[PDB]
């Protein structure tokens, strides 16, 4: 089956927060193609701008990026069901099977590693815990500016939330009974320390 | 093997497409047959596969000179119903496998059209047009 | 093992400085210190001048690049990429060449933690006025310094 | 044709006898309906060009209905079998 280099794919997948800020600014470095000038804005400047622009601007950008992730998950789910063919039913036998399918297949196909353990309250919310979170393994600012790090990577954490929300959609529950939130509250408990210090937790609730 | 009609229905019993590969009022007959077949899925009369996690083809029934098979996609809830003539079936095992293969091609076409990254959110007319031209390309 | 490590870019501006001392791994590592700004421009002048000499008298159809330059005491190991990013390294002799080491640095430290590090910039000369050797925007990425020190710790 | 007809009949009756017993056991009823549906499809599909097919079919269905006579499932099976009988009656008379 055909393949593509993982490096270029990860580079494209990281290149959504600069998209999300730049397109929003366009709705709201001069350069020539062949005869007409087009403005190009450097990618790294847009992450700074998204950090320090506005609360409503940030909310709009995050919603847009969540929509991108939703589309990715919605389109990917059908092909995964056609190929791997899990033992799920349409609406709900139990949410544990659905989340097990997501963990075993979706993260295997998108990222290079199976997502780690997951909590289960057995009635309400599910916590998906991921250690070292591949697409930001080489993301840093400064030796001292550590608190800025967590607050300014936060927009990058929306695309997997969108992916989970989309995969939940087209599988029964729609995007009105499902609320999902990402956070950095995870610790590197006992695994070897990687580049990035903090883990990722996906708090997803359905009803 | 030339199917008489191919019908696609979603979870919510909404027919996407009841295309017939063109007699003028046979569309009514085929659409009635599709409506009749729609209720067989939620019925204890027929035991669905539910084994090894593979879609299974079933000869759901035959009315008025149309042997009609159907497949249920338990994961998504999609429902394919396709009919054939009696005159064009010899009832061999290889024919059954071929019919399963044509069901697989239909499902492939449906998935590939739905995953088009220009469908806005739910514009049904575009889906009908795309599936219709694809089915014209295949069944010809 | 080694004595100091330098990184320049297309814009003739020194991007990284790391100076070592006696063979203790936790040496006097003054990173990006202003006190070595003087003895980096003339190193770049050496490398550019001898590179020009090498290209001028070259033959064939490859446009060769300088590999190493040895003085009486120390020697210089240099690796120049097509993107205009020079990796220089001062070291005592002790062994043939550091081409594999510099290639590994470029292909597993810089490329991983700077180019693929969208938080940080690239082509550090920004908006003119420092494109031609007059400026300082040296990298201070936590992962870059940490991993680089870990990699050069055995060799010193 | 004596090569395959009575062989089919004998195998079918032995199958419906030994495989399932009548009189309750709704799973047995479901499987019996499956068996008769497969058999009637098989005898209709590949004995075509037999001039007495439909005369056989109507009598076969109405005779086989007699066993389902003493719940919603049994009523639904009876209704489906009557529907097949009616459809073949129309296809012959027209």
């Amino acid at each position: 089956l055909p393949k593509v280099s993982q490096s270029v794919y990860q580079m494209l997948l990281n290149e959504m927060v600069p998209l999300a800020m730049g397109i929003e600014r366009q709705i709201s470095r001069l350069k020539i193609e062949e005869h007409h000038t087009v403005d190009i804005i450097r990618s790294h400047n847009l992450i700074h701008e998204l950090y320090k622009a506005d609360e409503e601007e940030k909310e709009k950008v995050l919603a847009r990026l969540r929509n991108i992730g939703f589309q990715i998950g919605l389109k990917l789910s059908e092909l995964l069901i056609f190929s791997n063919n899990p033992n799920l039913k349409f609406k709900e036998m139990d949410l544990l099977l659905i989340m097990k399918f997501i963990c075993r297949d979706v993260w295997k196909q998108i990222f290079g590693k199976q997502i780690d353990n997951l909590k289960t309250n057995h009635r309400g919310t599910f916590y998906l815990l991921d250690y070292d979170y591949r697409p930001i393994q080489s993301f840093s600012l400064e030796e001292d500016a550590k608190n800025e790090e967590l607050k300014m990577i936060e927009p990058f954490l929306e695309i997997p939330v969108g992916i989970i929300r989309g995969v939940l959609s087209s599988l029964g529950y729609s995007s009105e009974e499902v609320i999902c939130l990402a956070s950095f509250i995870d610790r590197p408990t006992d695994r070897p320390k990687t580049a990035f210090p903090k883990g990722v937790s996906f708090h997803v609730q359905v009803t | 093997l030339r199917p008489c009609f191919v019908s696609l229905i979603d979870e919510s019993d909404k027919p996407i497409l009841i295309y017939v590969p063109n007699e003028m009022n046979d569309v009514l007959k085929y659409n009635v047959l599709s409506n009749i077949s729609l209720d067989y899925f939620e019925s204890a009369l027929v035991e669905w596969h539910s084994l090894d996690s593979k879609p299974l083809l079933k000869s759901i029934f035959q009315l008025e000179g149309v042997s009609v098979f159907a497949m249920l996609i338990k994961q998504t809830g999609l429902k394919i119903v396709i009919g054939f003539e009696q005159k064009s079936l010899s009832g061999a095992d290889d024919e059954f496998e071929a019919i399963n293969q044509i069901f697989e091609t239909v499902r492939k076409i449906y998935i590939r059209v739905k995953c088009n990254p220009l469908l806005v959110s739910g514009d049904e007319k575009s889906i009908i047009k795309s599936l219709e031209r694809k089915f014209d390309e295949l069944f010809i | 093992g080694i004595y100091s490590f330098w990184i320049f870019d297309r814009h003739c501006n020194c991007i990284f400085d790391r100076e070592w001392t006696l063979a203790s791994n936790s040496a006097s590592g003054t990173i990006n210190s202003k006190q070595n700004e003087e003895d980096a421009k003339l190193l770049y002048g050496m490398i550019f001048s001898l590179r020009s000499i090498t290209q001028k008298l070259s033959k064939g159809s490859v446009k060769n690049d300088i590999r190493s330059i040895s003085t009486g005491k120390y020697r210089v190991h240099t690796y120049c990429t097509a993107s205009g990013l020079w990796f220089v390294l001062l070291s005592d002799f002790k062994q043939q060449s550091y081409t594999q080491v510099l290639q590994y640095i470029y292909s597993h430290i810089y490329v991983k933690y700077v180019s693929n590090n969208l938080l940080s910039p690239y082509d550090f000369a920004e908006n003119e006025n420092e494109m031609r050797g007059q400026g300082t925007r040296k990298i201070t990425n936590r992962n870059f310094i940490s991993v680089l020190e870990s990699f050069l710790a055995p060799m010193v | 044709t004596l090569d395959k007809f009575q062989l089919h009949k004998y195998f079918f009756i032995r199958r419906l006898r030994l495989l399932k017993l009548e009189d309750q056991t709704l799973t047995a009823f479901v499987g019996a309906f499956q068996l008769i549906k497969n058999f009637i499809e098989s005898i209709s599909i590949e004995y075509r060009k037999s001039v007495r097919l439909l005369e056989f079919k109507h009598y076969f269905i109405t005779s086989m209905l007699s066993y389902f006579e003493f719940n919603p499932l049994l009523c639904e099976i009876k209704a489906e079998l009557l529907m097949l009988k009616r459809d073949n009656w129309v296809q012959g008379v027209m």
